């Protein structure tokens, strides 16, 4: 009811984020809901004064028919200022990723029930479009907690852990976690019960609402304690081609910078001759040895693998074709924090690049769970195919960081 | 006397630290300060400045400038500094509709606001800041000071705080008249509709009394200006648009400048004439800029010029956007790294047209420019009408599905059909994904001396075929491509190369059909002529032979 004074980081203006197109049935979908909006208090029209802007578009979440607004507040995000006022940070807790069933609850409609400063609202502005530029576009500021803005868990956090304070104490094994516009909710429960306590959740948040949300009802069903890992794997055969030998040199040569003790020396002399790729060499026994170390070494976890929460998270993806998609996640080079690989492309037989996007959210909500934060991605596409189309297939209320990789990495191989 | 509401003020700052202007008056001539006193007692009658003490400490200069062919003067008063000092504002004049995704109309009329701009009030806590002198004649008595009430014309907020007010009294008119368009530009407000006239007219005086209840009057006398409209370059019709007329110079010789304007104009016409190529013409600027430099013309420039100006000879007319239809695009290649496009609904009327030029860069090919010309498309066409377009591509369905399933990046391009005009974009090699049974396989190498620059490229292969060749003046990355070429060159219509170059798996994993590497280029003339080719990367230095001992040979 009173707000919490924000600021920017010193020396920071606002955002001055062009708006992107929009097609027809996404203006639509925004001019209606923006007039909801306006009507229950939530977004004020702005003037010429206010020169800000950040990008908006719409996006239908997993399962539901209703649009919903999505602003993309990374740039704003960056510019605010940190929120350590009443607390140092709430340390990540670390059995989240231990829980046998973690489900998303979008709870940002909570935030709207706080006003924001004054002072602040400008720097949230924001524009609809319309087509051709016919009209001014709609100018909007919020004057409540936005979605998105990572000022409003930080500013809601007291709020929220009062408002939960009951079902923790009424169930002390349950973790909670929230995340942006996100909470995420670890039980040990046979889903039947977890299910049932997940909607016991939704009545505390309904109930003290009324004292009505598009999206609590919906729930993202994880389960972390099944996530699946990828180790280095050779290859077991009776009869190696020279073809099938250069191969798994190539990938110990590249392991070894993972492991060091890793040995070629033995099997590259079997590639010794020049002999026709596709011929059947027989391994010396010396190189059998060789390859058996290596297998063993090949066991055992990385050595100096470490997480530095004041360090960046970096994901990198590669396609590996008919529908399946690797990926690793890391500070340093060659010290994976997790390694990961996808094929259930849902909904997406035909498009690439719609996988890839599923893929980024997939990536990102692991991410969440395992470190609190999101990492930033090495997408394996052309900067202008993934501009024009990822937010077609967006289904989540966060956006990660980006950049592109236009070389091939030989290491796809490696992974496949 | 009736009420007219007031137009409420747009609040205004300077930029945070500044404080506003003080900048010294020029001293003017005896004739030019008489002509300023009448206009500012006249402006002043009108409300639009005033009078003020000695205790403002700003300043803005002001100046009396003769209209040409007249013995009237008129006020200009100097705000590049206040402008400098004045906040940013939203500008909502950035982007401006493209002819192309407007409507036709059967009636555009123009009514002339003029009037309304000079009855917007400003900021009262900013007018302070607009103050300026006239100086008195000889300098014997105080300057006479005066600050604007009303949004200065020259000052930087005038234009969008007049655009932002306008729009808001004419919100409540546009929303409860859907049944027609309002656009303001300048001083004039244009009022589109497909009403029968009696009841076009009758919305227009009906705009005219919404108008009144701020108090702006508009000219009974009708406006001069009637479809057709010439506007931001263009030409506007009821029914149709086109650009204003392109007409190319004849020259015996071309300056830097002549070749900048002349790629300009051929820009702006590529919006509707179709076909219109600038590569060979915009070749010429390259690099360097003495705009009064003569460039001989090239004879492939030449060729360019006199295909342009054949495109030119007569106009050429889009039409407008019809929203009960499909959206179609059709793109075609030209050569040279440019594409055409043209987007209509029905057969032989085109909306608009464009073209798209290849990226800078090493290495391309057909498919990958021709991707980007569709992204380009689809973004602009989300702009103009609001969705993508269907495409119409001279790719065949099983070319781009082979293509897409095995390229090393995600890709996309949305719903299309094949379109079978030629040149068609086609995959010119495609490498197998294992070694071919029966075929040669060829180990090749190269190394080159950093300092001496002497290097050598060569192959052995499992038939005990050799060579290796001493090259000059070169480098690592170019002898590892050369020894590729010489397996290539030197094998049957099937091999198998084994290679530790990651540059050129780099470079071949890409894909290229063509190149800014000569040599690149002389490896896919071989690729094409070839039945399959699988190439094997090995890693360098680990005894690995064919490739340890072509290693000897070529580092030797
Ligand atoms: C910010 N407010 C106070 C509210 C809404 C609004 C929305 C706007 C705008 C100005 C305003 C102002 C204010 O509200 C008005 O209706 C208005 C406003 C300022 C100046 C005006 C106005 O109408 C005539 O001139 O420019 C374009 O979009
Ligand atoms: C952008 C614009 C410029 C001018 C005028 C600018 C100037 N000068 C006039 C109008 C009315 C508009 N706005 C819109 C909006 C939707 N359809 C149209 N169609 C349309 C406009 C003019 C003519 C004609 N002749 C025909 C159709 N115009």
């Amino acid at each position: 009811i009173e707000t919490v004074p924000v600021k920017l980081k010193p020396g920071m203006d606002g955002p001055k984020v062009k708006q992107w197109p929009l097609t027809e049935e996404k203006i639509k979908a925004l001019v209606e809901i923006c007039t909801e909006m306006e009507k229950e208090g939530k977004i004020s029209k702005i003037g010429p004064e206010n020169p800000y802007n950040t990008p908006v578009f719409a996006i239908k979440k997993k399962d539901s028919t209703k649009w919903r607004k999505l602003v993309d507040f990374r740039e704003l995000n960056k510019r605010t200022q940190d929120f350590w006022e009443v607390q140092l940070g709430i340390p990540h807790p670390a059995g989240l990723k231990k829980k046998k069933s973690v489900t998303v609850l979008d709870v940002g409609d909570a935030y709207f029930s706080v006003p924001l400063d004054e002072d602040f609202r400008k720097y949230t502005a924001f524009t609809i479009p319309s087509i051709n530029n016919e009209t001014p576009g709609i100018r909007y500021q919020y004057n409540v907690l936005p979605q998105g803005w990572k000022g409003s868990p930080a500013i809601f956090q007291s709020s929220m852990t009062k408002i939960l304070e009951p079902f923790k104490k009424q169930n002390p094994d349950i973790v909670i976690y929230q995340y942006m516009d996100d909470l995420y909710v670890g039980s040990d429960l046979e889903i039947g019960q977890h299910r049932t306590k997940i909607e016991e959740l939704r009545q505390h948040l309904l109930r003290w609402g009324l004292t009505e949300p598009p999206f609590l009802w919906m729930g993202y069903e994880l389960h972390p304690d099944k996530w699946t890992v990828q180790p280095i794997v050779l290859p077991e055969k009776d009869s190696w081609t020279v073809n099938d030998i250069q191969k798994l040199v190539g990938k110990l040569n590249w392991a070894s910078q993972i492991y060091p003790g890793i040995k070629v020396r033995q099997l590259s002399k079997l590639l010794r001759g020049t002999k026709a790729l596709t011929e059947v060499i027989p391994l010396t026994e010396e190189a059998e040895l060789e390859l058996a170390e290596n297998r063993e070494i090949l066991k055992e976890p990385v050595h100096g693998v470490y997480y530095d929460p004041s360090k960046d998270l970096i994901a990198e993806i590669q396609k590996q074709g008919q529908g399946q998609w690797t990926y690793q996640i890391y500070q340093e080079p060659f010290k994976n924090l997790k390694t990961g690989k996808y094929a259930r492309m849902r909904g997406a037989h035909t498009n690439d690049v719609k996988q890839l996007t599923e893929a980024v959210q997939k990536i990102t909500t692991e991410s969440i769970v395992i470190w609190g934060k999101t990492p930033k991605f090495k997408l394996p596409i052309q900067k202008e195919t993934w501009e024009t189309w990822w937010t077609e297939y967006w289904q989540a209320t966060w956006i990660p960081e980006w950049e592109f990789v236009n070389t091939p990495p030989l290491v796809k191989l490696w992974y496949q | 006397m009736v009420p007219i509401s007031p137009i409420e003020t747009v609040p205004v700052k300077l930029k945070p630290g500044m404080d506003g202007p003080k900048v010294k008056q020029w001293p003017l001539t005896e004739e030019k300060i008489k002509a300023l006193v009448e206009i500012c007692t006249e402006m002043e009658k009108e409300g639009k400045i005033s009078k003020i003490g000695p205790e403002n400490p700003y300043n803005t200069p002001v100046f009396a400038i003769k209209k040409k062919d007249s013995t009237k003067w008129r006020k200009l008063v100097d705000f590049r500094e206040l402008n400098k000092r004045t906040q940013d504002f939203w500008e909502v004049q950035l982007g401006i509709p493209h002819p192309a995704g407007l409507k036709k109309k059967k009636s555009v009329t123009v009514l002339d606001v003029g009037d309304a701009y000079f009855s917007v009030p400003l900021d009262e806590d900013f007018r302070k800041y607009t103050a300026f002198t006239i100086p008195s004649i000889n300098n014997e008595t105080p300057g006479i000071r005066y600050q604007y009430n009303v949004l200065p014309q020259g000052w930087k907020g005038s234009p969008a705080i007049f655009q932002s007010s306008m729009t808001k009294i004419l919100e409540p008119f546009a929303a409860q008249n859907p049944d027609i368009v309002i656009y303001q530009y300048m001083d004039d407000l244009y009022v589109g509709s497909d009403l029968e006239i009696g009841q076009h007219r009758t919305k227009i005086e009906e705009l005219r009394q919404h108008l009144l209840r701020w108090g702006l009057t508009t000219p009974d006398k009708k406006h001069q200006k009637e479809p057709p409209f010439l506007w931001m370059g263009y030409e506007l019709h009821p029914d149709k648009w086109t650009v204003q007329p392109i007409v190319l110079p004849e020259k015996d010789s071309w300056t830097v400048n002549d070749i900048q304007k002349l790629v300009g104009k051929l820009n702006w016409a590529s919006q509707i004439y179709p076909g219109i190529k600038v590569r060979q013409l915009s070749k010429l600027l390259r690099g360097t800029k003495a705009l009064t430099e003569v460039i001989p013309l090239t004879e492939e420039a030449e060729l360019e010029l006199a295909e342009n100006r054949e495109i030119l000879k007569e106009p050429v007319h889009g039409v407008y956007y019809d929203p009960s239809k499909d959206l179609i695009a059709e793109i075609q290649k030209q050569g040279q790294g440019q594409w055409t496009y043209q987007i209509y609904q029905e057969p032989f009327k085109n909306l608009k047209t464009g073209k798209y030029a290849r990226m800078r860069g090493a290495h391309t090919n057909d498919v990958k420019q021709l991707t980007e010309a569709v992204q380009k498309i689809t973004t602009e066409s989300i702009v103009i009408w609001g969705k993508t377009p269907k495409f119409k591509l001279p790719i065949q369905k099983e070319t781009w599905e082979t293509w897409w399933t095995e390229y090393w990046q995600a890709t996309w391009i949305p719903e299309w059909e094949f379109v079978n005009t030629p040149p068609l974009v086609k995959l010119w090699y495609q490498l197998e994904k294992e070694p071919i049974v029966g075929a040669e396989t060829f180990y090749v190498d190269g190394a080159a001396n950093r300092e001496t620059k002497l290097g050598k490229a060569g192959y052995v292969t499992n038939k005990g075929r050799q060579k290796v060749v001493p090259l000059t003046n070169t480098t690592n990355q170019k002898t590892e491509l050369q020894a590729i070429y010489l397996a290539l060159q030197d094998s049957g219509l099937e091999v198998n190369i084994v290679t530790d170059s990651q540059y050129a798996l780099g470079i071949i994993q890409a894909q290229p059909d063509k190149s800014e590497s000569e040599l690149v280029n002389q490896i896919i003339e071989q690729l094409i002529k070839k039945e399959k080719v699988y190439l094997a990367w090995v890693p360098a230095h680990k005894g690995i032979g064919g490739n340890e001992q072509v290693d000897k040979l070529v580092s030797a």
